[PDB]
């Protein structure tokens, strides 16, 4: 196996520990959804009607509280039905609820099949009035990881 | 273990040479040399 | 003594990245 | 040379011991855990493995692609595949079905 | 798992409801204790090194106090149903190669642009029927992905049998098609698995899939064979894998922020909560408004969680006593 | 070269004693050694 | 989400917005700092050597 | 159309040190993290907001 | 803490007894296999991460297979009997100081060199019996050693009443003079304290002390005062902390020889023994020798932990499937 | 054999005779090397700039 | 039959393995047999005391196990502490031919 | 019991808390066999705060 | 009066470094332990023997 393994080059230690480097990954992140639920708190099925019809607000439940207060999310339809964000995210335990409602003139709303688990939604951008308007949006942060090996 | 002495000279400093003198006692009392022989066996022809 | 020889070494393989390894194994040598 | 081929075969055909709680599973003469980690062919054959029963230029096609359409930019896809004698005469009598239609 | 505050966040266990400061004697327990105004609510718990309290919530500034139960938290294990297609063929055609292609979104990193694929192949026969396709299908999709070498269980392949239809037989890569005896099969089930987790340093996550087909020439026409449809969740995550993590931040908002870093030269805090229970969580919002300038609100929380067997017995009892104490209305779970 | 510590060292001797100097086995197979005259 | 090896210790972690300092100790980025000089000989007559 | 964003920090990560346990990622435009060895929080906070 | 081994020593918890492979189903069970012909033994043990065997144990090369039980595993505290010698004075005398001082040996070292004095004194009065001398010097010394600026507990302090003769009152820096009401109190006993215990960064360890008196002047020559007798202990710390700092040790044999150092990079290995349960402790010592000119033996030993319920249930249980199984007579316990 | 301060929650340790890895370990003398030239990426086409 | 790394016997017509060498039958490198031990020589016959490597806790097939399986010498572990002599080297012999004048 | 001792040690000298140290190693002057170890020791820390 | 004193190491100390999470120590002849910078393990065990 001498000409298959000198193919490859060799690298020198200190000693017989086990040794670890570092691993970096990505950033670019969309949260699915784990339910979507009306204005009364009734959750939506898959053969649920139209939610938010007539730009009426209702609720999005995400894992991890991560878009934020005036920002526009979109489902794995972008740009068809964007959600405005009206406040910061409520705590469910470890979920973040948003009472959203839609942001492209819709008037007939959101089917029940684009409001189910395991839908993609990513951030737009967080827009104002252009008079007497108060702050919306945040940022985000991320982390490496690291890997071993042994001897 | 001999310390490096693939050093600058400014790194061969007060406690550096002290440790080359510390392996020489400590350590080596080997007569493992190639071409002459043992202690014992020279010892017994004096 | 018996005349036995010994050897010994260490030694360890480092694969970084086995996503950028790519195989095509026939199914008679699986399970 | 039969100690190379202990080197040559802990390097490349070795395997790891170790649980997902860092305990080895087996102890050698002496009390002490026998300390193995795996060669190039088990840290390799943890992702992009398949195991096919008769080859075919529509799957590895397709498995290369795929790799490379997210993975590799356009100029950078040459993969050089490494195989051995027979697996030489399979890919030409495979490529020779797919020109051949 | 490092998580979002609005502003400071604190967790205290609670193991058992006690009615009395001289009562909290171990480890876990908890008073809510208040006055006779009812002004002030505030929370004695009684940490391994003594008794400690809680901020004192001014119950005119609360905001909001809701109480989430443990199937809240439970993570729905999606499932896809890969069957034959009735349109092309409900029959496998013989001779054409029936290659399954499971795209993966999430593989190592935290963003879809990292993607893995992993696949299964079948040759048909001449007299291969539709519950023998999915026979060899499975187990050759199963020693692709379930190998005992592989780094983590992405996902479980389980047959569903005609007859049954409701039970999962769940092929690994030691799985003989011997042992698949049934006669009647009629779709595959491919369910996503249950990442690995240690506390802190790596989160429960998990990584998507959907199965996708290649084509196939029946009648000289290119079709894809099969069709996967998302089938409701039959399985669902436990809740201590995250409250186990969600302990670990916000138990440095208490004690120390520095965990385990300089490792012989620390503070270990050391946590009351087993990560082998399902909790039910209770998150009390409230602030402060200062004297008289200082009319900018401090956005703090407290977060109680409470395991429950079965009916929710001790979160009921804890809501129960926050609400004969302080006065407030705080649902029932 | 030697200090006036170190000539302390060799002013604060005990006294004299007047080849047995001592003696090192490398490579010993056994542990069983037979010494009470000065010979091992 | 997943594993490179089966020795994998950290997953990749991300938070929104607002850093305390357990949000930059949990990610590692905080560590006592030794102090070097610093450092206490534990006060005995020793009657070793006597 | 007109569009905001807002990021509040607390007092103290003035000139925050990170001990770096992990190496201190910042992620770029193309959606790649990069390793950085600039020691200050605030050389994170002001590239993200960017 | 850190022990020594005869060349290895490996430990495996039995939680539970199963007596087949196929029932290890959670984590620390225990099944001692053995074949028919009796020359293997070896332990299959349900880890928390798979099936893991031990050592196989060749049962004509067994040195000493003893099993202890966790009456043996507990400390004493020992006690001290400080009384007035009664051939010196029956009654306090008017004049004198009467200080007491406790020699302590390893107040924060290891070695009998960090020593620490700690003191009491009573300036006894006119009229000032015995029992109210035992009444004002164990709050004298209560004010000293059982303080709540202290660093580390030193000593527990009590008092005993003549007609109780065997209950203690214990004193504290808080007890007031009209706390202790009694006018038959005849001995001041002052006994040995559980120090502080951290799994593996801090042994359990014991600072020990004696009481001894300052010279009064009685008549016109200088004597002493007091007696001190060892009065036999009352009072013994339980096995949970030698064996969760031996479990922690004897982990690192079968695993990582580092336990936490670097962390963002450690491997969790999870410790099944709990540090509030008593434990029984089972060693078998063997060695191995091969059939060569290699007639060196090489020792190695295993502990197998089992918890107590009082009457050695779980260990007597495992010795009989050891006794069955391997044909060795580990006495039942 | 107690605490001299608060946080000292190392204690003074001994032992006899044969140290193995083990011992080395528990003393808290054996940490895991970091290969600072192994830095991996991990593969993917970035179109963040896209 | 290795359901809890657990030893077996595996028996060979010749003495070809040794004390501590991990051997591989028709199934390379997935199931690893680490020999305990020496042979025992039933005769011509030799077994060889062995439990699996690399990290089995379900144990081979046996049909793995059957008459014919050949079997091929990998490399011989031991562990970084104290360990004891392990593994064998083999040689070959050679035939002659012939022709006359 | 060495220096000639026949009657025993008294049974009051073998209680719990007699301490114990090592004094030496003697061994035979004929075939003797290897005796006597050897002993370490590790130190501790403490910590401040603001 | 004839004595006798022994160790046995591992054969893996040959040349093993110590990563120093608390100072490794050496114990004097008068009972102090003295803080020592030295990294390898058998300049520690070859005081302790003497």
């Amino acid at each position: 196996l001498d000409t298959f393994l000198n193919s490859f080059p060799t690298r020198e230690f200190e000693d017989d520990n086990e040794y670890y480097w570092d691993v970096i990954g990505s950033s670019r992140r969309n949260i699915p959804l784990v339910e979507a639920r009306d204005e009364n708190g009734v959750v939506v099925a898959a053969n649920a009607a139209n939610v938010g019809v007539g730009t009426s607000p209702f609720y999005l439940v995400f894992p991890e509280d991560w878009f934020a207060d005036g920002e526009v999310i979109v489902g794995n339809l972008n740009q068809v039905y964007p959600f405005r964000i009206l406040g910061d995210a409520r705590m469910e335990g470890t979920n973040a609820v948003y009472k959203v409602e839609l942001m492209g003139g819709n008037t007939q709303g959101v089917p029940a099949e684009r409001l189910q688990q395991g839908e993609r939604f990513s951030i737009e951008f967080a827009p104002v009035e252009k008079e007497l308007s108060r702050k919306v949006g945040d940022v985000r942060f991320t982390s490496p990881v690291s890997m071993r090996n042994e001897w | 273990n001999f310390p490096r002495q693939m050093l600058p000279f400014s790194k061969k400093t007060k406690q550096w040479r002290k440790d080359c003198l510390l392996w020489a006692n400590q350590k080596t009392f080997f007569n493992y040399s190639l071409v002459r022989k043992s202690v014992i066996h020279k010892k017994i022809n004096y | 003594g018996s005349a036995v020889i010994h050897r010994m070494a260490t030694l360890g393989v480092c694969v970084l990245d086995p996503t950028r390894t790519m195989s095509l194994i026939p199914a008679i040598l699986q399970g | 040379l039969q100690f190379d081929e202990y080197k040559n075969n802990a390097m490349a055909w070795g395997t790891s011991n170790r649980n997902l709680n860092g305990e080895y599973m087996n102890f050698g003469k002496s009390g002490n855990a026998i300390k193995t980690g795996a060669g190039i062919f088990e840290q390799t054959e943890v992702a992009n493995t398949m195991y096919y029963n008769t080859f075919s230029l529509k799957l590895l096609e397709d498995a290369l692609y795929e790799l490379s359409a997210s993975k590799l930019a356009m100029d950078d896809r040459l993969f050089v595949i490494k195989t051995g004698e027979r697996g030489a005469i399979q890919f030409h009598k495979e490529v020779l079905k797919t020109v051949s239609g | 798992m490092v998580i979002s505050i609005n502003q400071v966040r604190q967790l205290y266990v609670a193991k058992a409801l006690k009615a009395n400061t001289a009562a909290l004697t171990t480890a876990g327990d908890i008073v809510p204790k208040a006055d006779t105004a009812k002004t002030t609510l505030y929370f004695q718990s009684m940490s391994p090194a003594g008794i400690v309290a809680s901020d004192k919530i001014n119950l005119k500034h609360v905001l909001y106090a809701k109480a989430t139960p443990s199937e809240a938290l439970a993570h729905k294990l999606v499932r896809y149903s890969v069957t034959l297609d009735a349109d092309v063929s409900a029959t496998p055609v013989a001779g054409q190669n029936y290659i399954l292609r499971l795209a993966f979104r999430q593989y190592i990193g935290l963003s879809e642009e990292d993607q893995y694929f992993k696949y299964g192949e079948v040759i048909a026969r001449s007299g291969m029927t539709a519950s023998d396709f999915y026979k060899k299908m499975a187990i050759s999709l199963a020693k692709n992905l379930e190998n005992k070498t592989e780094s983590t269980p992405l996902v479980n392949i389980y047959l569903i049998s005609a007859a049954a239809a409701s039970t999962d037989v769940p092929v690994t890569s030691a799985t003989k098609e011997s042992d698949l005896t049934a006669t009647d099969y009629n779709q595959i089930i491919i369910e996503e698995t249950e990442q690995p987790w240690v506390l802190g340093m790596m989160p429960q996550a998990f990584i998507p899939f959907t199965p996708q087909f290649l084509t196939i020439t029946v009648d000289g026409e290119d079709r894809l064979w099969g069709v996967a449809t998302v089938v409701t969740p039959t399985k669902t995550v436990p809740d201590g894998h995250l409250i186990a993590d969600l302990e670990y931040f916000c138990m440095g908002a208490r004690g120390d922020i520095y965990r385990g870093m300089g490792y012989p030269n620390i503070i270990k805090t050391t946590y009351l909560v087993d990560p082998g229970a399902v909790y039910d969580v209770l998150d009390i919002h409230y602030f402060y408004t200062g004297s008289n300038e200082s009319v900018q609100k401090s956005e703090k929380t407290i977060t109680l969680v409470a395991v429950d067997d079965g009916s929710h017995t001790a979160m009921n009892a804890l809501i129960g006593a926050i609400n004969t104490a302080s006065g407030l209305t705080i649902a029932t779970l | 070269v030697l200090s006036p510590k170190d000539i302390k060292y060799i002013e604060t001797m005990p006294d004299y004693i007047g080849e047995r100097y001592g003696f090192v086995n490398q490579n010993m197979i056994g542990d069983e050694i037979t010494v009470r005259d000065g010979t091992y | 989400a997943g594993k490179l090896g089966k020795f994998q210790m950290l997953g990749f972690q991300h938070w929104k917005g607002l850093t305390s300092d357990n949000h930059l100790g949990a990610i590692f980025q905080q560590a006592p700092q030794k102090a070097t000089n610093l450092m206490v000989q534990l006060l005995a007559f020793y009657r070793g050597k006597s | 159309t007109t569009i905001r964003i807002q990021h509040k920090v607390a007092g103290n990560k003035l000139n925050k040190k990170l001990a770096m346990g992990i190496p201190m990622v910042r992620n770029l435009e193309s959606g790649k993290q990069v390793k950085d060895t600039a020691n200050m929080w605030m050389h994170y906070v002001d590239w993200e907001v960017e």
